[PDB]
RNA sequence: UGUCAUUGG
DNA sequence: AGAGTCCAGCCAATGACA
DNA sequence: GGACTCT
C-alpha cells in the first residue's frame, strides 16, 4: 500500500504550475540570451531573424528543450509534465506576452 | 531570481575570489598562484573554491573573524546525475 | 482527590474503558453517550463503576491518592489502580490534580483523536516521504505526558502517531497528526 | 561552487600565530610593522605588498601582535567563562562533585536527561571544595564592570586571568558533554598573540579609521613591562565597549551587530541600487492597469541591456553605428566601458546598454510595502511631465492617492528576472487577491456613481449608446432594437451568458442597482471576479479596462457634481432638527435634575455612579438614534421629491455617504468618547471652567448638540478636537508597534511554503496536509453558501450523513455562532445553467458522478489522508435536483473545471506563509491606522479587539491573568462561583460608619442600606461575615464582639465592640481608615462578574439557552473546590495547553487571533490558522519573539535580530545547512521560493548528438 | 563621515 | 520578589554643524 | 515604558 501511495505521488509529480514553466522558460531564455545554440528543427539563418521567445516556445512544443527540472526527487523534461497543463499555462503566457508586445 | 539579482552585487563588479575550504578566509595571489597564507604557514595545502558573494558578505565574515568567530563554508560535490526517460502520465479524469 | 474531581475522572475513565474494549476507536465527548458511571466516594479509595449501555459490561476503577494506595483487585476491575498525583507524572493511570480542576471531557477544547493502525501508519509514513532518496518530513510533536496519550494507552501497542480531528470553521473537520515523543 | 553548509567555530592559537606579519610599532617614520601596514592589504593609493593587487582586488591579509606574558580574554565569551567558573574550584581544578570522577558512571553511554540530573547537583553545593587537599569555599567570580579585572565577590580581590586559564585548561576532554564544551577552552583566550585584522574592514575614510585607532591603542600597551589589565581594557574597548561601559556611538566590532542598524538588516537583506528612480505620481487615462507612464528624465537616464548573441548582433551593430549605445560590457575581459570612435568587438556574452524603450517591464512600487500588490512589474509607456503616471485602477491596490505620494522604480535587466517580471509580477497575474479571491483592481470614486447612473439610464438612441461606448462600440450589435437602456450596455460590457445567484442571469444583471460592490476593487460581488472565475484573469482585466473607459466616457458626456443646494437647499429641515434637539436635551436635563433632587432631599436612595452614567448614556443614545431616524426620513423624502439629488445618488451608489455622516452635517454630532467613556473630570469636578463645580450637565461632559452646518461652539469644539488629537496621537503611537509585529511575523512565517505534494511545510516539518484545505490556490477557492440539511432535498440521508460527519466546527465561538459559509474548491456557480426536467441529467447518474469524482479525488490528489467531505457536501447541496436541474454537459463542464483547478493552479514553492503574514499584517495595520476598533466599556470583563490584543496573543506571556469563561445550562453552579469570586468591599456598599468611645470598649455602628446590599447581589449575612472575618483575623484588634440590629427595612446596623492592641489610639485611627476597604470578599479585580445568557447552538436545528460568566484568573486551582460539573470552561492559552494539550492551544490561538479583527473578516481564518499552527508546531506554544524549539539557522536568528547568535553558534560549534531566505541572501543564493524551489539542469545530449 | 533641526507620503 | 538587557514602521527631502 | 531572564 506504500507502493500504491508512492505511485500516486509519482503521478502527482507530473503536475505543472506557473512557477515551474516560468523557471524553465527563464533558464532557457537566459541561456539563449548569452549565446547557446537554439535546438529547433529547421535550423537556418531565418531562425535568427525571428525573436527569441518564439524560439523558446517552439523548443518547448517540439520536445527539444534542453532544460531539465528536478522536482520531488525526479528529473523531468518539459514534455514529461501533463500536456494539458503545459498547454493551459503556455496559452496564458502567450496571451500576456502579446499584451506586453514581446511575443 | 529577481530578488537574487536585486540583492546581489552587479554583474559588472565581478572578480574571481577564492576561499579556503579549511580555514574559511579569502585566498591570496602571491605572484600568480592562489595560496592561503594561514595554511601555508601551518604546513597545509587545502582546497581553494571560487565564490560569488557580495562584498558586504566578505566584510561581515572578515569582521566576525576579527571578533574571533571562525566561519568555514562547505561546498557541494554533488554526485553526477543522469536524465532517464519517464512513462506517459495523463491527469484527465475518467467519466 | 475530593468529591468533585472524581466525576471528571469518571468521564475520563469512560474513554479509557472505550479504549480498553477497542484501541482504534474515535475518542470525543460523544463516547459519553454510550456509558454510565456510578461513584462510591471515600477519602481512601473511590470506586467508579463504568457500565456499557448496550453490552452491560462493567468495569470498576479504584481511585487513590498518591500517598495512600491500598490496591487489591476487585472483580470486574480495570487491572491497575488509578492514582491522582500532585504533579504531572509519567504513567497512564496517574492523573495530576490540575487535570481535574474543571470538567475536561465535556469541554469544547477537548480534542477528537484516534490511534492509527498499521495501515494508516504506513500510509502516513509513505505520504511523509519527500520522494528524494531516504528523506522524510516530520509531524508536529506532542509530549507523552498528555491526557490524550494517557487515554489512548495500550500495554503492548506503542503509541507513536495520534490523529486529531480539528474543528474547522470553513471545512467542518480537518485531519492532523502529532508524533508522540518521550519524556524522562 | 554551491555552498551547502556553514560551520561556526573559534580560532585556536596555532591559526592566529600562523602569520608572517608581526605588528610591533605604534608610530613610525615609515609604516613598516605598524598597524597601517602595506602588507596587511592595499590602502588608498598603494598596491598590496603581499599580493601586488590594488584596493579593488586585494581582500586583505592578517597580522599578529605579540602579547608577551599575558593571557588576554576574548571579550564576548567572558560570560561563558563565568559560567565555566561556576562549575569548578580554582585552587584545584576539579569539578564540584565526586560522581563525574568515579569508575562506575561511564559518561560516554548515558543518554537523555540523565546528563542533566547531575548538573543542578553541581549548582546546589556551594559550601566548600570536596577534596582532601582543597576545602576552600566555592567562590562566585564575577567580571567587574567598574574596573576591568575578574573579581571575587566574597572579598573584593582581583583573580588573575592566568589562573582562570590554568583551571580552564585543566578540565579533561571527556567532561565536555557535562559542561557544554565543544572545543578547547584555550580557544577562549589569547595566550601569546593577538590577531590584527585586514585593512578591508577598516579602509581609509575620506571626506573634506576608528578601528585602526583602537588597534593602535591596543599596540600602545603591547610591551613586556605592561599589565594584562590595560591590554585587556584596550582589547575590550576595541571589541565591545558595552562589556565595561554603558555608552553607545563607539564604532567597535559589535557595531556591525548592534540593533536595527546592523550590517545584515541594512546592507544584506536591503540595499541601495543602480537603475532606480523615484517621483511623484499622477493619474492617467491613456494608461491601463498593465502599464505605467515614465517621465522623460527617467527614460533619458535609465538604461536597458541588449545582450550580444546570434539573434541581436545586427541590432547591436546598428545601434553602435548610430551612436545610441551608452554602455558596453565586455564579459570575457570582465569590464564596463562608458561610451561618451573607439574599437569594440562584440562577442556572445557581452552586452550593450541603450536608453530604455517602451513595453519594457519596470518594477515600480509605493512605500510602505505592506503586501505584495504594492510592488508590481508593468510595461513602460512614454508620458509627459515629471510624474510617474499610474492608472487609477491600481491605486487602491497600493493605498495610493494623488495628493503628493511618491513611488519608486527599479530596472532589473537580467533575463531570468525579465521572464519572472513578465509572468509572475504582471498585474494580470495578480488580478485576484490571494486569500479571499476578490479582484485587486477596479473602479474608484467617480466611476462608482458613473456605474450606478449608467445602469439606471433609459431610452437611449443608437448614437447615444455608441457615444457612451466610444472605441468599444465597434462590435456592438443592435439586434432589432432602436431604443436602448443601460442594462443593454452592461450586457454588452459583460459579454458572457453566465449565471450567478443574485447578480446575473444569462448575462443580464438581475440586481436592482449597480453599486460599489459590483465595480470597486476587493469586493465580494465583482463582475470582473465572476468573468475571471468563468475564463481567466485576462477576461477580468479586459472587463476592468473596458468598464473604466465606458464609465469615464459617461462622466465626460453627462458629468457628476455635488453642489451645496443638494445638501442644504433651505433652512427648514435643519431648523426642525435644531428645535427637536433643544427640546429633547432640556427634557433630559429636567428628568436628570428631578432624579438628583429626589436623591438630595432623600426620597430615594442614590444609584451607583456607573449605573447613573449608564442611564444618562442611554438617554443621550436615544437622542442620537432619534437624530439618525430623522436624517433617514429626510433622505427618503428628498429622494421621492428630488429624485436626481447627486448627494443621495452617491449615497445610493455606495460611496462614503451614509445617514451617520449626514447626521454629523445636518443633525447632531453626538457624544464624544475618550477611552470608551466621556472626558474625565479634572480639578473642581469639571472639565472646563464654563460649567459649575461638580456640574451634572451632560453637554459639559462631551455631548455635542450642534452640527457642522450650524457650527460647533467653543466647548463642543474642545471635545471634537480632543477626540481628533487623541486619534492622531494613538495612530502615531501604534504605527511603530504594528511595524515591529509585522516584521516579526513575516520573518517567522516566510520560510513556510507549499511543497511538491500540495502540503504546507516549513523546514522538514509538515504543517498542513493540504494547502488551503483544497490543494487549489486561494484566489481560485470560493466561499459559497452553506446549505443546512432539509428533508425536502434529494438524498437527505446522504447529505445528513455528511453533515453528521462534518458538523463540528460549524458551531463555534463558544457555541454563539453557526457557520453560514463554507469553501467551494472553485467558483462552479458560474457554470451552472438551469434546465427543464426533460433535458436534465438523471438524478441517480448525477449522484454517481459526484460520488465517483469525489472518491477519485480523495484517492489520487489527497493520498487518502485528508477529509474532503465538505466538497462532496457542497456538490450535493448546490447541485441538488430538488432546487436546480442541469444538463449532462453542464455537470461534465463543472467536474472538468474541478480537475483543471486541482491539476494546474497550486504549485510547489508557493510562499503561502509570507502571503498569509503580509495579509494579516496589512489588515491590522489598516485597522490601527484607520481607528477601526473603537474602545467601549462594559460591566463584565470582555476579550479585547484590535492590534494590542493580537500582539498579546502572539506574545504568549506566561505570568499573566487570563479571561476564563464558564458556560452552564443551570445558573446555580455559576452563582456559587460568582458569589465567592466577585469583589465586594464594605465601602462600595455605601455604609454609614460612626464610632464612639465608651468605658471598656470602642463601639462602631455600621448602618448599611438594604437596597445597596441587594444591588451588590449579596445578603446581610455576607456583610456580617466580611466584617467578622476582617476583625477576627486582624492584628491591631485585641478583643471584639459583634451584634446585628434591625433599624428598618431600609437599614441594618452592624454594631462592633472593640478594644485595640496598645497603642490603641493609633490602632483606632488605622482601623477606622482601613475598615471600609479591608472588610471584603472575593478576588480583587476592577471587573464585576455579571451572569450573562445567550442562545447557544447544538446544531443548526436545535438550540438551548446558556448562562455565561467570565473571571479574570491566573491559575485554575481555586476553581477546583466547586461543583463545576456539566460546565464548559474556556481558559486562556497556557491553561488550555497545560490541561487539554497542544492541539487545543493551537485551536484557541486560531480562533482568538481571528476574533481580534472584528465582524466581517472570516477570510482571515485560513491565514490565522497558518499562524497558529506555526506557534504550535512543537510540543509547546512558542512566541514570535524567540526561537526555542524550531530549527532556525544562525543567519536566520541574526537577521531576525539576535546580537549573540553567531557567538553562541561559535561556542557550540554549529554546522548548519543553507536552506532559508535569510541564509540564501547572505551567500547570494537563489531562495527556495517559487521558481527557485526547483533545481534546473541542462541536458547536453541533444546538442552532442548533432 | 555622522549628529541636530524642520518637513513630506 | 528586583535589577539587566534589549527593543521601539518604512522610504524620503532640505539646512546647519562638528 | 515594557517583556524575559538570573538572581
Ligand atoms: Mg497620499
Ligand atoms: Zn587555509
Ligand atoms: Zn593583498
Ligand atoms: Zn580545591
Amino acid at each position: 500500500i506504500g507502493n500504491h501511495i508512492s505511485a500516486l505521488k509519482r503521478r502527482y509529480t507530473r503536475r505543472i504550475s506557473l512557477f515551474e514553466i516560468a523557471g524553465i522558460i527563464a533558464e532557457s531564455y537566459n541561456l539563449l540570451q548569452r549565446g547557446r545554440l537554439p535546438l529547433v528543427s529547421e535550423f537556418s539563418d531565418e531562425t535568427m531573424k525571428q525573436n527569441m521567445l518564439h524560439v523558446i516556445i517552439q523548443e518547448i512544443e517540439e520536445g527539444s528543450c534542453p532544460i531539465v527540472i528536478e522536482k520531488n526527487g525526479e528529473l523531468l523534461s518539459v514534455n514529461d509534465f501533463d500536456k494539458d497543463g503545459l498547454k493551459f499555462h503556455l496559452d496564458y503566457i502567450i496571451k500576456i506576452w502579446k499584451l506586453q508586445k514581446r511575443y | 531570481n529577481t530578488i537574487t539579482e536585486v540583492l546581489k552585487d552587479s554583474e559588472e563588479d565581478y572578480q574571481d575570489v577564492y576561499v579556503c575550504e579549511n580555514c574559511g578566509d579569502i585566498a591570496a595571489q602571491i605572484k600568480g598562484i592562489n595560496t592561503c597564507l594561514r595554511c601555508s604557514k601551518l604546513n597545509l595545502s587545502p582546497l581553494l573554491t571560487k565564490i560569488d558573494t557580495t562584498h558586504v558578505s566578505k566584510v561581515f565574515l572578515t569582521q566576525m573573524n576579527a571578533r574571533g568567530v571562525k566561519v568555514k563554508l562547505d561546498f557541494e560535490r554533488r554526485p553526477p546525475s543522469f536524465y532517464k526517460p519517464l512513462d506517459k502520465v495523463d491527469l484527465k479524469p475518467s467519466f | 482527590m475530593n468529591q468533585y474531581n472524581v466525576k471528571y475522572l469518571a468521564k475520563i475513565l469512560c474513554l479509557k474503558t472505550e479504549i480498553a474494549r477497542d484501541p482504534y476507536a474515535v475518542i470525543n465527548r460523544n463516547v459519553l453517550l454510550r456509558y454510565t458511571t456510578d461513584i462510591e466516594y471515600n477519602d481512601l479509595v473511590t470506586l467508579i463503576t463504568v457500565r456499557h449501555k448496550i453490552d452491560s459490561m462493567k468495569t470498576v476503577f479504584q481511585v487513590f491518592n498518591e500517598s495512600s494506595i491500598n490496591y487489591t483487585p476487585v472483580d470486574d476491575d480495570y487491572g491497575e489502580p488509578i492514582i491522582i498525583t500532585s504533579y504531572l507524572q509519567k504513567g497512564h493511570n496517574k492523573f495530576p490534580v490540575n487535570f481535574l480542576y474543571i470538567d475536561v471531557v465535556i469541554s469544547d477544547l477537548f480534542p477528537s483523536f484516534v490511534r492509527l493502525d498499521t495501515t494508516e501508519t504506513n500510509i502516513v509514513n509513505s505520504v511523509l516521504q519527500t520522494g528524494d532518496g531516504k528523506k522524510t518530513l516530520r509531524l508536529p510533536k506532542m509530549l507523552e505526558t498528555e491526557i490524550v496519550v494517557k487515554i489512548l494507552y495500550r500495554p503492548n501497542i506503542p503509541l507513536k502517531i495520534v490523529r486529531f480531528f480539528r474543528n474547522n470553521m470553513v471545512t467542518g473537520v480537518e485531519i492532523a497528526d502529532r508524533s508522540v515523543i518521550s519524556v524522562a | 561552487a554551491v555552498i551547502s553548509k556553514v560551520t561556526y567555530s573559534l580560532y585556536d592559537q596555532k591559526e592566529i600565530n600562523a602569520t608572517d606579519i608581526i605588528i610591533s610599532h605604534v608610530k613610525n617614520d615609515d609604516d613598516i610593522g605598524t598597524v597601517k601596514d602595506g602588507r596587511l592589504g592595499a590602502m588608498d593609493g598603494a598596491l598590496c605588498k603581499t599580493c601586488g593587487k590594488t584596493e579593488l582586488e586585494c581582500f586583505g591579509h592578517w597580522g599578529k601582535v605579540s602579547i608577551y606574558k599575558t593571557h588576554i580574554v576574548k571579550p564576548e565569551f567572558i560570560s561563558e567563562i563565568i559560567r565555566l567558573l561556576n562549575h569548578i574550584c580554582i585552587h584545584c581544578g576539579l569539578l564540584r562533585s565526586r560522581e563525574p570522577y568515579s569508575d562506575d558512571i561511564n559518561l560516554k553511554e548515558l543518554s537523555g536527561h540523565a546528563l542533566r540530573r547531575l548538573k543542578d547537583k553541581i549548582l546546589s553545593k556551594k559550601k566548600s571544595c570536596w577534596n582532601s587537599e582543597c576545602m576552600q569555599p566555592y567562590q562566585k567570580i564575577t567580571f567587574s564592570k567598574k574596573k576591568v579585572c575578574f573579581v571575587n565577590k566574597l572579598d573584593d580581590i582581583n583573580v588573575p586571568n592566568s589562573l582562570i586559564y590554568q583551571k580552564l585548561i585543566s578540565i579533561h576532554e571527556k567532561f565536555w558533554p557535562l559542561l557544554e564544551i565543544h572545543q578547547y577552552p584555550a580557544n577562549l583566550f589569547y595566550t601569546d598573540y593577538f590577531p590584527i585584522p585586514p585593512l578591508i574592514i577598516r579602509p581609509a575614510i575620506s571626506f573634506w579609521n576608528e578601528l585602526t585607532y583602537l588597534l593602535g591603542m591596543i599596540v600602545k600597551n603591547c610591551n613586556l613591562n605592561a599589565d594584562e589589565q590595560v591590554i585587556q581594557k584596550a582589547v575590550i574597548e576595541y571589541d565591545d565597549i558595552k562589556i565595561i561601559s554603558n555608552n553607545t556611538t563607539s564604532i567597535n566590532l559589535s557595531y556591525i551587530t548592534s540593533g536595527k542598524n546592523n550590517m545584515i538588516r541594512s546592507y544584506i537583506v536591503a540595499r541601495r541600487k543602480d537603475q532606480t528612480a523615484r517621483s511623484v505620481i499622477g493619474p492617467s487615462t491613456s494608461i491601463t492597469v498593465n502599464e505605467v507612464g515614465m517621465p522623460a528624465y527617467i527614460r533619458n537616464t535609465l538604461t536597458e541591456k541588449i545582450f550580444v548573441n546570434a539573434f541581436t548582433v545586427d541590432k547591436v551593430k546598428q545601434l553602435l553605428a548610430s551612436n545610441q549605445v551608452k554602455f558596453y560590457f565586455n564579459k570575457r575581459l570582465n569590464q564596463l566601458t562608458r561610451i561618451r570612435k573607439n574599437k569594440i568587438h562584440l562577442l556572445p556574452g557581452d552586452w550593450v546598454e541603450v536608453a530604455v524603450q517602451e513595453y519594457t517591464s519596470i518594477i515600480f512600487g509605493r512605500q510602505p510595502s505592506l503586501h505584495r500588490y504594492n510592488v508590481i512589474a508593468s510595461s513602460i509607456r512614454a508620458t509627459e511631465g515629471d510624474t510617474i503616471k499610474i492608472s487609477p485602477g491600481i491605486a487602491n491596490s497600493q493605498n495610493a492617492d494623488f495628493d503628493g505620494d511618491e513611488e519608486w522604480m527599479i530596472l532589473e535587466q537580467n533575463p531570468k528576472a525579465v521572464i519572472e517580471q513578465s509572468i509572475l509580477m504582471y498585474p494580470t497575474t495578480l488580478l485576484k487577491h490571494d486569500i479571499h479571491g476578490a479582484p485587486v483592481y477596479g473602479s474608484i470614486q467617480d466611476e462608482i456613481v458613473a456605474a450606478y447612473s449608467l445602469f439606471r439610464i433609459q431610452d437611449l438612441c443608437l448614437d447615444e449608446v455608441l457615444n457612451i461606448l466610444g472605441k468599444y462600440g465597434r462590435e456592438f450589435d443592435p439586434k432589432g432594437k432602436c431604443k436602448f437602456s443601460g442594462k443593454d450596455i452592461y450586457t454588452y460590457l459583460i459579454g458572457e451568458k453566465i449565471n450567478y445567484p443574485g447578480l446575473l442571469k444569462d448575462g443580464e444583471i438581475i440586481a436592482n442597482d449597480v453599486d460599489s460592490n459590483f465595480v470597486v476593487a476587493m469586493r465580494h460581488l465583482s463582475l470582473a471576479g465572476l468573468l475571471s472565475d468563468h475564463k481567466s484573469n485576462v477576461e477580468g482585466i479586459n472587463f476592468i479596462i473596458k468598464s473604466s473607459y465606458v464609465f469615464k466616457r459617461y462622466l465626460s458626456i453627462y458629468g457628476f457634481g455635488v453642489t451645496f443646494k443638494d445638501l442644504r437647499p433651505n433652512s427648514t429641515f435643519t431648523n426642525k432638527l435644531e428645535a427637536i434637539n433643544v427640546e429633547k436635551i432640556e427634557l433630559i436635563k429636567e428628568a436628570y435634575a428631578k432624579y438628583l433632587n429626589d436623591v438630595r432631599d432623600g426620597k430615594i436612595v442614590p444609584l451607583s455612579k456607573a449605573l447613573e452614567a449608564d442611564y444618562v448614556e442611554s438617554m443621550l443614545s436615544n437622542l442620537t438614534n432619534l437624530n439618525i431616524r430623522e436624517i433617514e426620513e429626510h433622505m427618503r423624502q428628498t429622494l421621492i421629491d428630488d429624485p436626481d439629488n447627486n448627494l443621495l445618488k452617491m449615497a445610493k451608489a455606495g460611496y462614503k455617504v451614509n445617514p451617520t455622516e449626514l447626521m454629523y452635517i445636518l443633525g447632531t454630532y453626538g457624544q464624544q468618547r475618550i477611552d470608551g467613556e466621556p472626558a474625565e473630570t479634572r480639578v473642581l469636578g469639571r472639565v472646563l471652567p464654563y460649567y459649575l463645580p461638580d456640574s451634572k450637565d451632560p453637554e459639559g461632559r462631551g455631548y455635542i448638540l450642534n452640527s457642522l452646518t450650524k457650527g460647533l461652539t467653543g466647548s463642543q469644539y474642545y471635545f471634537s478636537m480632543l477626540v481628533a488629537r487623541s486619534q492622531s496621537t494613538d495612530i502615531v503611537c501604534e504605527t511603530s508597534r504594528t511595524g515591529t509585529l509585522a516584521r516579526k511575523i513575516i520573518k517567522k512565517m516566510e520560510d513556510m511554503v507549499v511543497d511538491g505534494y500540495g502540503q504546507v511545510v516549513i523546514g522538514n516539518t509538515l504543517i498542513k496536509y493540504a494547502a488551503n484545505y483544497t490543494k487549489i490556490l486561494g484566489s481560485v477557492c470560493k466561499p459559497v453558501d452553506l446549505i443546512y440539511p432539509d428533508e425536502s432535498m434529494t438524498w437527505y440521508l446522504e447529505i445528513s450523513a455528511l453533515w453528521n460527519k462534518i458538523k463540528q466546527g460549524f458551531v463555534y465561538s463558544q457555541k454563539q455562532k453557526l457557520a453560514k459559509k463554507t469553501l467551494a474548491p472553485f467558483n462552479f456557480l458560474v457554470f451552472v445553467k438551469p434546465t427543464t426536467e426533460d433535458n436534465a441529467i438523471k438524478v441517480k447518474d448525477l449522484y454517481d458522478m459526484i460520488h465517483n469524482v469525489i472518491d477519485d479525488v480523495r484517492e489520487k490528489y489527497f493520498f487518502t489522508v485528508s477529509n474532503i467531505d465538505f466538497m462532496e457536501y457542497i456538490f450535493l447541496t448546490h447541485l441538488n435536483p430538488s432546487r436546480i436541474r442541469i444538463t449532462k454537459e453542464t455537470a461534465i463542464t463543472i467536474f472538468e473545471k474541478f480537475y483543471e483547478k486541482l491539476n494546474y493552479t497550486l504549485g510547489g514553492g508557493t510562499p503561502i506563509g509570507i502571503i498569509s503574514a503580509q495579509v494579516l499584517s496589512e489588515k491590522f495595520t489598516q485597522q490601527a491606522l484607520s481607528s477601526f476598533h473603537t474602545t467601549e466599556k462594559s460591566g463584565a470583563v470582555k476579550q479585547k479587539l484590535g492590534f494590542n490584543e493580537f500582539n498579546n496573543l502572539t506574545n504568549l506571556s506566561k505570568n499573566k491573568t487570563e479571561i476564563i469563561t464558564l458556560v452552564s445550562d443551570d445558573i446555580s453552579k455559576l452563582q456559587s462561583v460568582k458569589i465567592n469570586f466577585e469583589f465586594v468591599c464594605l465601602g462600595e456598599l455605601n455604609p454609614n460608619i460612626t464610632l464612639r468611645k465608651e468605658t471598656d470598649k470602642y463601639v462602631v455602628d455600621i448602618i448599611v442600606n438594604r437596597l445597596y446590599i441587594k444591588r451588590a447581589e449579596i445578603t446581610e449575612l455576607v456583610v456580617e461575615y466580611m466584617i467578622e472575618r476582617f476583625i477576627s483575623f486582624s492584628v491591631i484588634v485585641k478583643e471584639w464582639g459583634m451584634e446585628t440590629f434591625i433599624e428598618d427595612e431600609d437599614n441594618i446596623r452592624f454594631t462592633v465592640y472593640l478594644n485595640f492592641v496598645e497603642p490603641e489610639e493609633l490602632n483606632l485611627s488605622k482601623f477606622m481608615m482601613v475598615l471600609p476597604g479591608a472588610a471584603n470578599k472575593g478576588k480583587i479585580s476592577k471587573f464585576k462578574i455579571p451572569i450573562s445568557d445567550y442562545t447557544g447552538y447544538d446544531d443548526f436545528n436545535q438550540t438551548k439557552k446558556l448562562n455565561k460568566m467570565t473571571v479574570e484568573l491566573m491559575n485554575l486551582k481555586e476553581l477546583g473546590s466547586f461543583d463545576l460539573e456539566n460546565v464548559n470552561v474556556y481558559p486562556g492559552v497556557w491553561n488550555t495547553y497545560d490541561i487539554f494539550g497542544i492541539e487545543a492551544a493551537r485551536e484557541y490561538l486560531c480562533e482568538a487571533m481571528l476574533n481580534t479583527y472584528g465582524e466581517g473578516f472570516d477570510y482571515l481564518y485560513q491565514p490565522c490558522d497558518l499562524l497558529a499552527s506555526l506557534l504550535c508546531a512543537s510540543y509547546e506554544p512558542e512566541s514570535v519573539n524567540k526561537f526555542k524549539f524550531g530549527a532556525a539557522s544562525t543567519l536566520k536568528r541574526a537577521t531576525f535580530g539576535d546580537n549573540k547568535a553567531l557567538l553562541n553558534a561559535a561556542l557550540h560549534k554549529k554546522s548548519e545547512p543553507i536552506n532559508d531566505n535569510s541564509s540564501c541572501h547572505f551567500f547570494s543564493k537563489v531562495p527556495n521560493i517559487g521558481t527557485g524551489y526547483y533545481k534546473y539542469f541542462i541536458d547536453l545530449g541533444l546538442l552532442m548528438r548533432m
